RNA sequence: UGUUACAGUUGUUCUAUAUGUACCAAAUAAAUAUAGUAAGAUUAUUUUAGUUGAAUUAAUAAAUAAAUAUUUAUUUUUCUUUGU
């Protein structure tokens, strides 16, 4: 079963030395995503099982008790989706945990090799841009990552400020004491 | 007529009595005159805060980049989003604050909004996918009937030989061409088609539509949607007491349930969705922006007693969000579970969206703390998705003593041994020279 | 909101019919053009047959891989998308996304050494019918690639492991796939080893051969023990 | 088989009215086939100014690239100089020296 | 068929030459007073003739020869100060061009005079145009910068700047100019219709002169070493031509080959909000004023404000089931007296 | 967005067979007229009469 | 017939979910969502009990309970052992954990809530004059808000002068 | 394919590991699954679950060979097929049916090394 | 037609869905037999082997060595016309290339990677491309 | 005068003409069955760019059919011009 990182059958049966591996840090980001959603998906499943009717209508209101399933349908969904989609998120939950194994290893060994602080530098995964997804405060002096560049603080000074007041005899409204300019009207 | 057209100005005289009516017409006074409706830009509907109210900390200004709070007051509680914040390429990579409502019109505390749900800075091709979208599916397809030529119930023969009289050359005369035939194209409910909506464009363009709607400032949060009584009047006496102008004529309200912070649903408040059938404008939601993925059994017309539409055969039901009703309706109001419903279904969507380089710094950050594997107690969830999860562990106990425990597959799969039996053709497992192995039945 | 009457162009509705039969004859499926057909036969007939099938005919089992760049499963590695400390398959591929199901057809892929003259790390990798210069790079490298060439059983079996709880017998590949891939030393097959292995030719009792797993639970919820 | 159908133009000048053809000063059509050919014709004479340069065998069309590379792959697979294989197509004789020969 | 242009070829009408109007300075701030708050801390004239010699004194000044430019325009201002009234634009304006002639010939001290005689005079004036009163202390302070009076040259034009910021609409000037590329349809030819261009520095002359005055102020402030001003004087200028792109940006329509549809050139060319404008004047910062008295709905507390009418009974409500049979009508029962509950006085 | 949703079928336009027109495109029935008060060519416009058309 | 998703068919969150839905309007007064509503659950419910009375009579007819068991599995429950290899929730199960759900919630709310009025009172007790979000330099405030946030202060928040009053410029109240 | 049994299930009653075994025991002592053959292709291939004379279904026996696979239960009858491998008693055997001469796991042994050693490529 | 026509009050045969073609109806085997199509995807060619084809007698063309198998493009207009006959399919999307002369990968896989054929185990990754299966020993009809 | 028997694949007991209920390819009911397809109609002004009589080789290694229409692509020299 290649579903594991191990290897499959046809390797095992092949004899391939593939048992001594170079063991490099890796974070699993992908299949931690994959892992939340399959989790996701298996409590939707349990739910959409469980799923029993309850009518608020007086039509309706006579099966108030009952499973919308049949109990055919409802073993049958058990039996592939449900407990498909478990296996599914066992593999990934199998697949992390040796990859969690494999970088302790990892950092025990640059740990040893170099220290505690080089070891954690090294393996720090930042990048000088991280800003811009994590705390864009501290990325707006770099660049200009704004959808509504024009309120960029940079670029803040095109924004007019114009000098609104409010008028109780208009019911609060508040206006704008600007004049307005002629405008190009003939030819 | 068109501006461009010699019958666009041949109306000379007859438009205008030269008398004026003594109610409502005046003269203009000069400069100074403030004239009711004028405005310099072209505003197809003229409203202002007193007609339309908007409900937000601050009226909606060009030196401001949303009407909402960008820091959390000192003299109110603050709670974060259930899930955590990250700007992707369509954020406004600013912080969103806004205050969670009493249902006696008070600010209790106030609350972090995401940027990726309210914060999808709004695109007008996008919107307008929507919108067309909405409209072209709750168009009613059973009524595009119509007659053709083989429908009219007319002799099939030839009623007049074509040289014998002055009449012109015809046969069956059941055509369009006759009032009583009809066409050979008939308009036809089958024939007529269905637009599929892909669930990333229907994404992307209700938080297009969220953040336009924050942007305006008629975004509203409160905590809850109960009413005492399941009864209208008491629907009623709360939109009066929140000012909720849920009239036909007046800014209707968009809800979208989703039950309390600490108690959210997916299911609507049974009170609340009893009392709000009102012949006004106001319309409830579910408490998502997703939607299924649609599909299409008939792409061929392989079962021809198909009646309905072509393309998608699995629509956007009606009491979902979008940007025809968020349009229709002035106001929005949002609880705390359809924000944190929203925000553990946008999640991992957003998480695919990152670039690589910055999905590498998430467990780094601390952004991928699964509960299954046990770096942290279980996140809150729905009533339902909590009571699935629970039904989850206690079965899980059954799954033991048997080998297709889903919990743990194939646990004797390293110890095993694999043979591959020629004379069988078949490579077969082993453990203890005991086939355990199964030749599947045919 | 025109008619795009032919040799005439966009022509405005309501206007002039009387020089465009063309334009009916584009309309309605009747079609003409025996101006080049008057003297000489057409192209297709005067051409004549390779074959009974034709060039390039996919007969059944003809093996046509679908191509995977060994630049592109390096970018994905570099990227993050695969994880190097495993063996990678074409499960972990699909999960990983590098590939879509649109284009996983029997037989799986090749490994093609597309724009990549040097691997810099060892990569463990199966796949089917990898290019010469592929393995060679991999194995310089130091990785090792193994030529599973499976049957469609095996093949959906490997893509969706969790419709089986337990192993199931794999029938062996056809003839034609166990002289090409399975049973070729070039070619690092699965099947090479027990091919050459002749303890099986002397006895039917010995015509078996078993092979270990080379040496060198999963319940969601934890006990609170944090206090 | 011309477009009946004339094509109208807005009139600026009253010898407009007049004038029949569009391009006065454009060639007749068969003096303008005659002109083109004569331009292709000596543009493909410059063209072959030089010799028929021979090319390798990434350098050639579809239909003859891969047939020469599988014609003799099984001998290139062993190094060794003076290995030629007399395959049907290719390029043509020139039938005279040529620099590039 | 090409055109060789060799016959005379009538100008085409185009977006482009309209006539655009003068900014002018309001009314109640005058030129005087921005100058005290800055130092707190008709008769017939051969008008056609005199414009001839007035516009052969500009070409001389601009090539070269100062002298008999300052001739010419001392004759033409003659004629103005004849012909117009007291305290006149085109008078002021010929006075600005004879004080700079007379600061170009070496006559520093009468275009000294010259130039403050224009400011008492712009003083006067009731309305001038910031064009006008741009020029006219850009040429002070050029003067004071060649009679050695470097800070005062800076605060002339530092004054330009803050008159240009304070009264000058920097979006006016290509309102009607900045949905020209819709109109081109073509894309394979005539393709430049859709690139279209139109040089800030052509439309908007007083972006020009205080261009030209920031670039002055920034030439005295590296020769006097104040990197403080120079860096000042560059963010302003720098903050003007953004300014001016901003106002001038616009998105693409259809960019391929459009065929027919002529009339929709009236949806392009029309008084498009320029950017300014818009962001000045969007519906929630200047609010439409809407009163209640010509309309037939108002908000739920001011009911009696509506248009009144004569004898008004409220019905119902619209329901639109009503004209059903006596089963809707029973469902359709308690919805009046809800709403009047609903819509009652606090 | 894969094939965005046609706005010609967007149900605001109910106009009679042309020569030019999609298989999706619903037009008027037979023997039917796209504007409902225009009997002949030349009829008015009710001045307070107001036909609901779609929605209810 | 024909070949349709029943395996999809009921999978969604709400009876409205994977119903061919093309007979709809763009506006639903009270009545028609109302009877929208009642039809989504009728679709469900009409095709859930038909489902189950054609497959309790098939299994009738054939000779077996209701439930489609036998004379061996009648028997086993008779001894008293468990007849299926999965025994799933039952409806009193699901039921009963929707309601240990529902009140752990209604005790969480009753401590969320007393914690928060004691924060509340604690900060309003701290800061009696608005912060810094009380300015008007980037635009108005909104009387709205203003009128809602009013109970939070001592000083009267809502009433605004028409000038655009700015914290730095004048001590405000 | 809903008719024969292809890559389809056709006894949908799982049966835990008790009712697996009260199941196999009112099977009669001296019953063999080579017993019971495959059902033809034109037959529907179906199962009514534990009945009376459930082994001679050929698709009840094998579904509830498979289900005690799984439950972990010793499956007390043989194998549907039993291989030779060595050369013993008997060593002839009667077949008018021309079927064991060439099912035999020698017969096929020696077929599959014939054709492994005549590949050529 | 009319509101309350004796056509439409009698009823009459009524009009069902039609059946749409074969998705591949309009490639033929008369080009997959004869040409095959080369080149990068914008500079497609579909070429034919040359040489004159004919039957005759025998002792006609009796030195092998003239005789020669070669590839050469067919004639521009043909192969328009043939391509035009693919573009057929999906007439008004101008974003799809026209298909191709024989299926690909894609193609085969595209035929069953939908949203509707997500349940179907068979017919999944070239079902019918791949070999059949050995069937029981046992196998009999009736 | 009426009634019988004969009905179109043919009937009036050979054939031909004639005729079989007001146009003998008889009449009634269904058909988009299909005519290498003869012809007739084909709904919407104020417009915005190239050619007006060419091309024409059945069939082994020869640079290229041309006109019309729709999209689209080449700012290289020079006294001016030049729809490639
Ligand atoms: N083409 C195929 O044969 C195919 C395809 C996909 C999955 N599978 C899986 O292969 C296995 C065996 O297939 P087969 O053709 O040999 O037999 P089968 O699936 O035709 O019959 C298996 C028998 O065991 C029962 N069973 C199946 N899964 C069970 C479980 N988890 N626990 C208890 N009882 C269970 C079935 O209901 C039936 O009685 C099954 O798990 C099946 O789902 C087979
Ligand atoms: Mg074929
Ligand atoms: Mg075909
Ligand atoms: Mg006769
Ligand atoms: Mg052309």
């Amino acid at each position: 079963s290649g579903a594991f990182g191990c290897g499959s059958y046809r390797s095992v049966v092949a004899g391939t030395q593939n048992v001594p591996r170079r063991m490099t840090f890796y974070p699993s980001a992908y299949e931690l995503i994959q892992l939340h959603k399959a989790h996701r998906e298996v409590i939707r499943h349990f739910y959409v099982r469980d799923k029993i009717f309850d009518n608020k209508f007086p039509g309706n209101a006579l099966a108030n008790g009952l499973f919308k399933f049949v109990p055919n349908r409802r073993e049958n969904y058990h039996m592939r989706e449900l407990m498909e989609s478990i296996r599914r998120r066992s593999i990934w939950m199998h697949r992390i945990k040796q990859q969690r194994e494999i970088n302790a290893k990892v950092v025990e060994n640059m740990e040893v090799k170099y220290g505690k602080k080089a070891a954690a530098s090294m393996l720090c995964f930042t990048t000088p841009d991280s800003n811009a997804y994590f705390a864009p405060h501290r990325y707006q002096d770099v660049a200009n990552s704004w959808p509504n560049y024009w309120q960029h603080p940079s670029v803040n000074h095109v924004v007019p400020k114009p000098r609104w007041r409010r008028h109780r005899e208009l019911g609060g409204i508040t206006r704008v004491e600007d004049p307005f300019a002629v405008q190009a009207s003939d030819y | 007529s068109s501006i461009f057209s010699p019958r666009y100005d041949w109306r000379t005289s007859g438009v205008h009595d030269i008398a004026p009516r003594d109610e409502g017409d005046f003269l203009y006074q000069g400069p100074q005159h403030v004239l009711p409706g004028a405005h310099p830009l072209p505003l197809h509907h003229p409203h202002n805060t007193i007609t339309r109210p908007v409900i937000s900390p601050y009226i909606p200004s060009p030196q401001r980049s949303h009407p909402y709070f960008t820091a959390p007051l000192p003299e109110l509680p603050h709670f974060s989003t259930t899930k955590p914040i990250v700007y992707t390429y369509g954020t406004m990579k600013e912080r969103i604050i806004a205050p969670v409502f009493n249902l006696k019109n008070e600010v209790i505390y106030t609350r972090e909004l995401d940027p990726f749900i309210f914060g999808m800075y709004p695109e007008v091709e996008e919107l307008s996918k929507n919108l067309t979208y909405w409209m072209v599916r709750c168009q009613n397809f059973a009524s595009k009937w119509d007659y053709e030529t083989r429908e009219i119930w007319r002799k099939a023969k030839k009623n007049w030989p074509n040289t014998g009289m002055g009449m012109p050359r015809v046969g069956n005369r059941k055509n369009h061409l006759y009032t009583w035939g009809g066409r050979t194209k008939p308009s036809k409910p089958w024939n007529m088609l269905m637009p599929t909506m892909d669930v990333k464009t229907w994404s992307k363009s209700n938080r297009m539509m969220l953040t336009l709607k924050m942007l305006q400032g008629r975004l509203q949060v409160v905590d809850r949607l109960t009413l005492e009584e399941p009864t209208q009047e008491c629907y009623l006496e709360l939109c009066r007491n929140m000012s909720w102008d849920v009239r036909h004529t007046g800014g209707g309200v968009l809800f979208m349930d989703g039950g309390s912070r600490i108690t959210p649903s997916s299911e609507f408040d049974r009170a609340f969705f009893f009392g709000s059938f009102f012949n006004g404008r106001n319309k409830i939601v579910r408490p998502t922006v997703l939607c299924d993925e649609q599909y299409d059994y008939n792409k061929t017309a392989a079962k021809q007693r198909m009646k309905g539409p072509k393309g998608a055969k699995n629509p956007i039901p009606i009491n979902r969000f979008n940007a025809y009703d968020a349009m229709k309706h002035d106001r929005l109001v949002i609880t705390e579970g359809a924000l944190m419903q929203l925000e553990d279904e946008l999640y991992e969507h957003k998480l695919q969206i990152l670039p690589p380089h910055i999905r590498n710094q998430l467990p780094e950050y601390g952004y991928l703390d699964s509960e299954a594997l046990g770096d942290c107690v279980p996140s809150l969830k729905t009533i339902q998705m909590e009571a699935a999860a629970r039904t989850e562990e206690a079965e899980s106990d059954m799954y033991k003593s048997f080998i297709d425990n889903p919990y743990n597959p194939w646990k004797d799969n390293m110890d095993a041994s694999y043979a591959v039996d020629g004379a069988d053709g078949t490579v077969q497992k082993f453990v203890d020279g005991k086939k355990v192995s199964w030749s599947m039945l045919s | 909101c025109g008619h795009n009457m032919i040799k005439m162009g966009w022509m405005k509705i309501g206007g002039s019919w009387k020089y465009s039969r063309g334009y009916n004859d584009r309309r309605r499926v009747f079609a003409r053009g025996q101006w080049q057909e008057r003297k000489m036969t057409p192209r297709f007939m005067l051409a004549p047959r390779v074959s009974a099938g034709g060039p390039r005919n996919r007969y059944e089992g003809k093996l046509v891989f679908s191509p995977l760049r060994l630049s592109k499963l390096l970018w994905a590695i570099d990227t993050g998308r695969i994880n190097p400390n495993e063996v990678i398959t074409l499960y972990h591929l699909r999960q990983a996304n590098v590939v879509g199901e649109r284009e996983i057809v029997w037989p799986g892929f090749v490994l093609i050494s597309n724009g990549v003259r040097r691997v810099p790390y060892p990569i463990h990798i199966e796949l089917q019918n990898a290019s010469a210069e592929s393995i060679r790079l991999i194995e310089e490298a130091g990785g090792s690639f193994t030529c599973v060439y499976m049957t469609h059983e095996g093949l959906y079996q490997e893509l969706h492991p969790e419709e089986y709880p337990i192993f199931m017998d794999q029938e062996l590949p056809e003839r034609r796939g166990l002289e090409s891939l399975a049973t070729n030393p070039s070619k690092r097959g699965w099947l090479t080893r027990w091919y050459e292995d002749s303890s099986k030719y002397a006895h039917p009792a010995a015509g078996r051969r078993y092979s270990h797993y080379l040496k060198p639970t999963l319940l969601p919820w934890h006990s609170y023990n944090t206090a | 088989a011309f477009r009946r159908l004339v094509k109208r133009h807005k009139i600026t000048n009253n010898q407009m009215l007049l004038m029949r053809r569009r391009e006065p000063y454009k060639p007749t059509m068969k003096d303008r086939q005659e002109i083109a050919d004569r331009a292709k014709l000596e543009e493909f004479e410059r063209k072959n100014a030089d010799g028929l340069m021979f090319v390798p065998e990434k350098a050639l069309p579809p239909w003859q690239k891969s047939l020469a590379h599988n014609a003799k792959a099984l001998g290139s697979r062993i190094n060794f100089r003076g290995f030629r294989v007399r395959v049907a197509d290719g390029q043509d004789e020139p039938g005279f020296p040529t620099p590039f020969r | 068929v090409t055109r060789l242009y060799t016959s005379y070829y009538t100008g085409v009408l185009y977006p482009n030459q309209l006539v655009q109007p003068k900014q002018r300075l309001p009314a109640d701030v005058s030129v005087s007073a921005i100058l005290q708050k800055r130092s707190e801390p008709r008769p017939y004239v051969p008008l056609g003739e005199v414009a001839k010699l007035e516009l052969q004194g500009d070409y001389y000044m601009e090539g070269g020869m100062f002298q008999e430019a300052l001739e010419h325009y001392g004759v033409v201002a003659k004629a103005y100060n004849y012909a117009y009234p007291e305290n006149h634009a085109q008078r002021i304006g010929i006075r600005i061009k004879l004080s700079a002639a007379f600061r170009q010939t070496g006559r520093l001290e009468s275009s000294l005079a010259n130039i403050e005689e224009v400011l008492r005079m712009l003083d006067a004036s009731t309305r001038p145009s910031l064009e006008l009163i741009c020029e006219a202390l850009l040429e002070l302070g050029i003067t004071r910068e060649a009679l050695g009076m470097k800070r005062e040259a800076t605060e002339a034009y530092e004054e330009a700047l803050e008159v240009v910021n304070s009264f000058h609409n920097w979006g006016e000037s290509h309102r009607m100019l900045r949905l020209l590329p819709r109109l081109g349809r073509r894309f394979n030819y005539n393709f430049e219709e859709k690139f279209v261009y139109f040089s800030p520095f052509d439309y908007d002359r007083t972006f020009a002169l205080v261009d030209q005055c920031l670039e002055r102020a920034e030439t005295i402030f590296n020769e006097i070493g104040d990197v403080e001003g120079a860096i000042r004087v560059l963010q302003q200028r720098k903050e003007m031509i953004d300014k001016k792109f901003f106002n001038m940006r616009d998105f693409a329509g259809r960019i391929h080959t459009m065929r027919g549809h002529w009339k929709r050139r009236a949806q392009h060319l029309t008084n498009a909000p320029t950017p300014d404008e818009l962001l000045r004047y969007s519906p929630t910062i200047h609010q439409v004023h809407r009163d209640f008295k010509y309309e037939l709905t108002a908000p739920i507390g001011r009911e009696k404000e509506v248009m009144p009418g004569v004898n008004r009974l409220v019905l119902d409500m619209g329901n639109p089931y009503r004209r059903r049979g006596r089963l809707s009508n029973k469902m359709l029962k308690d919805a009046d007296h809800k709403f009047a509950n609903y819509v009652r006085q606090k | 967005m894969p094939r965005p949703a046609p706005r010609f079928a967007m149900g605001h336009m109910l106009p009679h067979r042309s020569n030019v027109g999609s298989q999706f495109l619903h037009t008027q029935r037979h023997g039917s007229r796209s504007t409902w008060y225009k009997k002949h060519y030349f009829s008015l416009r009710p001045f307070a009469i107001q036909r609901h058309h779609g929605t209810t | 017939g024909g070949f349709t998703m029943k395996y999809k068919k009921g999978t969604g969150l709400w009876d409205e979910d994977h119903v061919n839905d093309y007979k709809t309007n763009r506006y639903l007064s009270a009545r028609a969502t109302m009877r929208w509503y009642q039809e989504m659950e009728r679709h469900q419910t009409r095709n859930s009990l038909n489902a189950r009375r054609a497959t309790q009579s098939h299994n009738n007819n054939r000779g077996l309970h209701h439930t489609g068991r036998g004379a061996f599995e009648r028997e086993l429950e008779r001894r008293g052992v468990q007849v299926e290899k999965y025994p799933l929730t039952t409806t009193t199960g699901t039921m009963r954990v929707a309601e240990l759900v529902i009140l752990r919630r209604m005790e969480l709310e009753k401590r969320a809530e007393e914690a928060l009025a004691e924060q509340r009172g604690e900060l309003q007790k701290k800061n009696p004059t608005p912060s810094e979000w009380y300015d008007e330099s980037k635009g108005p405030l909104n009387p709205n808000f203003l009128r809602s946030m009013r109970s939070h202060y001592e000083v009267d928040i809502a009433n605004l002068p028409d000038t655009p009053l700015i914290r730095g410029q004048r001590e405000f109240f | 394919g809903a008719f024969t049994k292809g890559r389809r299930p056709v006894m949908r009653q799982k049966y835990s590991r008790e009712a697996l075994q009260a199941a196999l025991a009112m099977v009669p002592p001296g019953f063999e699954v080579a017993d019971v053959p495959r059902p033809p292709q034109r037959i529907l291939a179906q199962s009514e679950g534990i009945v009376g004379r459930w082994y001679s279904n050929y698709w009840t026996l094998h579904s509830m060979r498979y289900q005690c696979l799984l439950a972990g239960v010793e499956w007390p009858l043989g194998e549907r097929q039993r291989p030779r491998t060595n050369y013993d008693e008997p060593f002839f055997f009667a077949d008018f049916e021309e079927s064991k001469a060439i099912r035999d796991y020698r017969s096929r042994w020696i077929n599959v090394n014939r054709s492994l050693v005549g590949m050529t490529k | 037609p009319k509101m309350g026509c004796e056509e439409i009050t009698r009823k009459a045969r009524r009009v069902q869905l039609q059946p749409t073609e074969y998705l591949a109806q309009h490639r033929m085997q008369v080009w997959q037999l004869r040409f095959k199509e080369m080149g990068p995807p914008f500079s497609r060619v579909w070429v034919a082997l040359g040489g004159k084809m004919r039957r005759r007698r025998v002792g006609r063309q009796v030195d092998v060595k003239d005789m020669r198998y070669y590839w050469r493009p067919i004639e521009p207009q043909y192969q328009r016309l043939y391509m035009s006959r693919l573009r057929i399919r999906d007439h008004s999307n101008k974003l799809r290339q026209p298909m191709r002369l024989r299926a690909t990968n894609a193609d085969i896989g595209s035929g069953s990677s939908s949203i509707e054929w997500e349940r179907a185990s068979n017919r999944k990754y070239g079902a019918m491309l791949a070999p059949p299966k050995r069937q029981d020993f046992e196998f009999r009809v009736v």
